[PDB]
C-alpha cells in the first residue's frame, strides 16, 4: 500500500 | 477547548515508524489520552526508523510503545490495544468508540476498508497518514463522519500516486504530520493535503480543492 | 566513504531539545562514534521538547543521552562529556580534539567564542544549528576550517534575524521538524565540506522554506 | 540575534  | 487536541482521547493505529513518532510528539505536547493499536512484534530492522529502542526488540509494538509515552509527562495516560483492528470482542471495539479522533498510520488499504466497515456508533475525527515507499511524499487525509470514507480517501491517495527512507525522514513526516493532526482537530471538515521534501529538507504542498 | 558520516567521529556540543534529537537522528542512520557534552541536568521543564523521558530527570543531559543513544544500535559508542566547553582536563580536551565533526546545538554566543578560542590542533568540520525563539526558523551554518569562524558565524544569524501555528511558542513537533532539517544539513555539510550557511523558515500551511533558494519554485 | 537549542 503505502509505507507507514 | 472542545477543538484541541490536548482534551481529546486519541487513538493512533499502527504502531510501526511514522505511528510511534507521531504519539510520541502528541504525548509531549500534552495529548495525554491516547490509544496504540498494534498486533504485531517490534523487529529490530524497525530501529533504523522508530521511536523505540533495542530494549523493545521482541515485545508487541503497542505495549512497548505505551510504556514509552507513560515515561513522557506524569499526566500520560496511554493504553495498549495488542489485537489486530478490528478487535473480536465486543468490549474491545466499545473501548475503541470510546476515542475522539481515530489516526490511522498503517499505510494499509486493509485497514482503510475496516475502518468503513467499522461500527464507530458516533461521529468521529478520521485521519490518514502515509509516506511513499521511498519517503519522498507525504499523503494526509482526514474527514469528520460517523463513517469512514474510504471511498474519497482511496481517490485522493491514487490521483497523487530517493533513497530508502531513514530516521531523519521519517522524523520530518512525523512533525508534518503532527502539525496536520493539530490543524485537522482545531477546524474538522473533508481535509486532503499531499507533501513533498525536497532533498535540503525543504516542503512544498498540495491540497485538494473540494 | 570519506565523506560518509557514519565513519565519522562526531562531537554534539548541547544535549537540550535540539541536540538531543538531532544525536538520536544521527545514530539511528548509523553515526555510532558520537561525542556528547552538556553541564546541566535534565529537569522536567525539558521533557516536553526533548528525547529523553522522566527516567532521565535529575540526570547529567549528556550522560542520560549517550545511555539512550547507546541502546538504538548493536554498536553504537556514544561517550558522554558531563562538562562545560571547554574542559579543564588536559586528557578531556584531548580526547574532544579526536572528533572529525564539532557540531554546537547550544544556541549560546558564549559557546561559539569558545569554540573559536579552543585550539582544534587540526582542520574540523564545524557547524551551529538553533532555532528561532517560537522555532518559526532555523539557522544553519558550517565551515571547514582549524579555527571556527565565530565572526562570520554572527555575522550570518545577524542578518536573518491554534497552537500549531509557527507564530506560537516552541513545542516538541517543531524540535522534531528542524532536528530533520539540521540532520539532513549535517549529512550534506559533511559530504561535500565547506562553507555554508542556509535559513529555513515553517510556514502555517505546514510547508517549509530555504534562503537561498534552491529546489522548487 | 535570539537563538535556541
Amino acid at each position: 500500500g503505502r509505507f507507514a | 477547548n472542545a477543538n484541541d487536541i490536548r482534551s481529546k482521547k486519541v487513538l493512533i493505529i499502527g504502531a510501526g515508524s511514522l505511528g510511534s513518532m507521531i504519539a510520541e510528539n502528541l504525548m509531549r505536547i500534552g495529548v495525554v489520552s491516547q490509544g496504540i493499536l498494534d498486533a504485531d512484534l517490534l523487529q529490530t530492522g524497525n530501529l533504523s526508523r522508530h521511536a523505540l529502542t533495542m530494549t523493545s526488540v521482541g515485545h508487541n509494538k503497542a505495549a512497548a510503545l505505551v510504556e514509552h509515552l507513560n515515561r513522557i509527562l506524569p499526566d500520560a495516560s496511554a493504553r495498549s490495544f495488542s489485537c489486530a483492528f478490528p478487535p473480536e470482542s465486543e468490549v474491545a471495539k466499545n473501548s475503541l468508540r470510546q476515542y475522539d479522533v481515530i489516526i490511522d498510520c498503517t499505510g494499509d488499504d486493509g485497514v482503510l476498508k475496516s475502518l468503513a466497515a467499522f461500527d464507530w456508533k458516533s461521529e468521529k475525527i478520521f485521519i490518514s497518514l502515509a509516506m511513499t515507499w521511498r519517503a519522498e511524499g507525504l499523503f494526509a487525509f482526514a474527514a469528520s463522519e460517523t463513517s469512514f470514507p474510504v471511498t474519497d480517501a482511496s481517490s485522493r491517495f491514487n490521483a497523487s500516486a530517493v533513497f530508502p527512507a531513514r530516521a531523519d525522514d521519517v522524523q520530518l513526516w512525523a512533525a508534518v504530520g503532527t502539525k496536520f493532526i493539530c490543524r485537522v482537530v482545531s477546524a474538522p471538515g473533508r481535509i486532503y493535503e499531499y507533501f513533498k521534501q525536497m532533498p535540503d529538507g525543504t516542503v512544498e504542498k498540495e491540497p485538494h480543492e473540494y
